[PDB]
């Protein structure tokens, strides 16, 4: 009875995509509804604006708007910045697409990486005209996008060819951590779960320490941890398509924050996807390089690590991948 | 059931455990947590074993918290009370690594007295062994009025941890409900 | 079982918890002796596990001038309200004689809540069987929460006495925060 069904624990980091798996999950292999998620959509927007434009003074050096007329738009956007229960008029989208038209506004987005600012920024603002909408029906791809940060263990059920998984959604912040252990008997594999892409970015709970970092460090902690020895942990190197965009890109360089990088040369064992840049090949091998060295250096065959290059977003690149999952918990758990 | 002179009684709990422990149906209704728990005690047993500590005879847990007492074994002179704090300082270590592998930061808040206890067997059914008197409870509300990360220790017993290498803060007056109030000290490190 | 040890606690629905207190504890502490103290409860508490067996109650613990009980185990009984209340009943009248055998006043400070429980055991050392859960720290509360010699009863406690008793409004919240900040009302038996 009891060992047909697979208890799975999703962990990593804060933001890292864990939400947005199971989210995959329901979307793969699950059963008004979705007019709810729309606030939450609102508020991904309206949190998303007013924290660029915040941000635009307080940098070194600040930013100045292309068109100062926008000043009073601005000044709008922050003095509704707090406001509890938010009415939404038609004006908030009049003004949050005439700023997020900005040069200047959209240069200040370009530094995103020097101040804490949700993924769904560039993405919801792309598209103000359809959310505003009073008619409105968020795509799936929509609310794969929102954001609301995860807060408390959160069981969820599906099954694949009659076969049965437990899905188990944790914080990833440091404050929710500490409900980790509540899962830790009896699970059947760990997937955890990292912002390949956050490799330029410090994380939200002391604004100092680097996400990535972060990320290898909890790592280590699962990897070692004294009640995780037998159990085996698939690795999400979540985020490959805004991790390809930033190499390309050219703008903060990864050596200037794992100087080791430096050093770094492609594996041979490569099997990069058709036509993907040698440059963007080489950056998401030298993190899962860095997360195999931890999980390389211990564990005496009695657990195993499984890496995978992933796009949560990405439902089609998902499928695939926990596919690939399947086979391996089929393989060994048997 | 036999008196004694001079007993160093302890007591470690976990306030920040209370706070902790859930019940939902995702914890099996707080089975988890008690498996946390139990991980934790079982680790301060661990303890009991090491030749260092083997005048160390602990007595009961109650709650979250960990009772233990030095010179039961009995009939310099008072190197065991030192060693009930060489004690407290290991629970420290084994309730720092938990935190290290639970993601979490429990801290241990102990209060160690000494003196005269009366000892043995209590109930007519399961017979279980407790110590009683005076000294047991001073020592429980050196805990309970305790400090987080500190031992707080009685006069006299801060006295003599002074005549063994250990300096002492006061930390002021206490209403130990049928003594009154009394001075108090914590155990520097 | 192997990376965790092997934890001895198992889920146990519908039991009753008794906690119960000896009111002025402190007073017959200051009178007599060091040790005839210590005799005054080991005779008490002994007189108590007679009770516990005959009202079916398994004896958890004496913790100093604490004794609780719980009906329910070690397997189910529908009785396990009822039984901790003719717990609560015997122990009431069982002090009042060694209470005036001291000259001193003291009486019994009981308190049953009812639901579900973990029971087992925690540690590798000494082991002494013991309840933990919600119910077991609203029970506890209860007797923090009583009135002298008399029988402080939660919601649940009287949806499993079918109502044979008669209670009267407790006003627990009144008495302890605990009852006071998650609303519960109480009753006291007549
Ligand atoms: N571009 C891109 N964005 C992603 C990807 N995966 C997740 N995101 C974005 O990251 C944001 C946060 O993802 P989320 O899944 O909530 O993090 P989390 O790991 O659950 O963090 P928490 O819920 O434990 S606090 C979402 O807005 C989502 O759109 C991805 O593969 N590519
Ligand atoms: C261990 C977890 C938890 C929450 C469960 C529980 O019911 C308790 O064990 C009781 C109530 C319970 O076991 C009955 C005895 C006693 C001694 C009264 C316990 C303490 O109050 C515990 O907390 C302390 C203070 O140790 C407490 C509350 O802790
Ligand atoms: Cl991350
Ligand atoms: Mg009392």
């Amino acid at each position: 009875v009891y060992r047909a069904t697979h208890r799975l624990l999703l962990l990593g980091a804060g933001e890292s995509g864990k939400s947005t798996i199971v989210k995959q999950m329901r979307i793969l292999h699950v059963n008004g509804e979705k007019a709810t998620k729309v606030q939450d959509i609102k508020n991904n927007l309206k949190e998303a604006i007013e924290t660029i434009v915040a941000a635009m003074s307080n940098l070194v050096p600040p930013v100045e708007l292309a068109n100062p007329e926008n000043q009073f738009r601005v000044d709008y956007i922050l003095s509704v910045m707090n406001v509890p229960d938010f009415d939404f008029p038609p004006e908030f989208y009049e003004h949050a697409k005439a700023l997020w038209e900005d040069e200047g506004v959209r240069a200040c987005y370009e530094r995103s990486n020097e101040y804490q600012l949700i993924d769904c920024a560039q993405y919801f603002l792309d598209k103000i005209d359809v959310i505003k909408q009073d008619d409105y029906v968020p795509s799936d791809q929509d609310l794969l996008r929102c954001r609301v940060l995860t807060s408390g263990i959160f069981e969820t059920k599906f099954q694949v060819d009659k076969v049965n998984f437990h899905m188990f959604d944790v914080g990833g912040q440091r404050d929710e951590r500490r409900k980790w252990i509540q899962c830790f008997n009896d699970v059947t594999a760990i997937i955890f779960v990292v912002a390949s892409s956050s490799y330029n970015m410090v994380i939200r709970e002391d604004n100092q320490t680097n996400r990535l970092q972060e990320a290898l460090n909890l790592f280590k902690s699962i990897w070692n941890n004294r009640w995780l020895r037998t159990i085996s942990v698939i690795l999400f190197l979540n985020k490959q398509d805004l991790l390809a965009e930033k190499v390309l890109a050219g703008k903060s360089k990864i050596e200037d924050y794992f100087p080791e990088f430096a050093r770094y040369t492609t594996p041979e064992d490569a099997t990069p996807e058709p036509g993907e840049d040698p440059r963007v090949t080489r950056a998401k091998y030298f993190i899962r390089d860095e997360f195999l060295r931890i999980s390389t250096a211990s564990g005496d065959g009695r657990h195993y690590c499984y890496p995978h290059f992933t796009c949560a977003v990405d439902t089609e690149n998902i499928r695939r991948v926990f596919n690939d999952c399947r086979d391996i918990i089929q393989r060994m758990h048997l | 059931h036999q008196s004694y002179d001079c007993v160093c009684v302890m007591f470690a709990s976990i306030p920040d455990f209370k706070e902790f422990y859930t019940e939902s149906d995702v914890n099996k209704e707080g089975l988890e947590c008690l498996r946390l728990l139990n991980e934790i005690i079982a680790d301060f047993d661990d303890l009991l074993s090491k030749p260092k500590f083997s005048g160390v005879e602990k007595i009961k847990t109650i709650g979250s918290t960990y009772m233990a007492a030095t010179g039961l074994s009995a009939i310099r002179q008072y190197m065991h009370i030192g060693t009930m704090v060489e004690f407290a300082y290991a629970l420290v270590g084994k309730l720092d690594a938990i935190n290290k592998h639970s993601f979490n930061d429990f801290k241990l808040r102990v209060g160690i007295n000494h003196g005269p206890v009366i000892a043995g067997v209590i109930g007519a059914q399961k017979p279980q062994y407790d110590i009683w008197g005076n000294t047991v409870n001073v020592a429980s509300r050196m805990d309970s009025t305790g400090v987080l990360d500190k031992i707080q220790v009685t006069e006299e017993t801060s006295l003599i941890l002074q005549t063994l290498g250990y300096t002492c803060t006061c930390r002021g007056i206490i209403n130990v409900k049928g003594k009154g109030d009394l001075k108090t000290y914590f155990v520097n490190t | 079982d192997m990376m965790f040890h092997k934890i001895y606690i198992q889920k146990h629905d519908n039991v009753s918890i008794l906690f119960a207190d000896i009111e002025g504890f402190t007073s017959l502490a200051s009178q007599c002796t060091a040790q005839e103290l210590v005799m005054t409860l080991n005779e008490l508490f002994a007189r108590f596990d007679k009770l516990a067996a005959e009202n079916h109650c398994l004896r958890i613990k004496i913790l100093g001038d604490c004794y609780y009980c719980v009906s329910g185990l070690p397997e189910a009984r529908a009785d396990h309200a009822h039984c901790c209340v003719e717990m609560g009943m015997d122990m009431i009248e069982a002090i009042s004689l060694v209470r005036e055998m001291t000259g001193v006043n003291v009486n019994m400070r009981v308190g049953i809540h009812s639901g579900r429980v973990h029971c087992g055991v925690l540690g590798l050392r000494k082991w002494q069987f013991d309840v933990w859960s919600n119910d077991v720290t609203l029970a506890n509360h209860m007797e923090a929460g009583g009135k002298a010699g008399r029988i402080h009863i939660t919601k649940a406690t009287l949806s499993y006495l079918n109502g044979d008793y008669e209670v009267e409004p407790g006003c627990g919240g009144e008495r302890n925060a605990y009852l006071k900040e998650h609303s519960i009302e109480t009753f006291l038996i007549l």
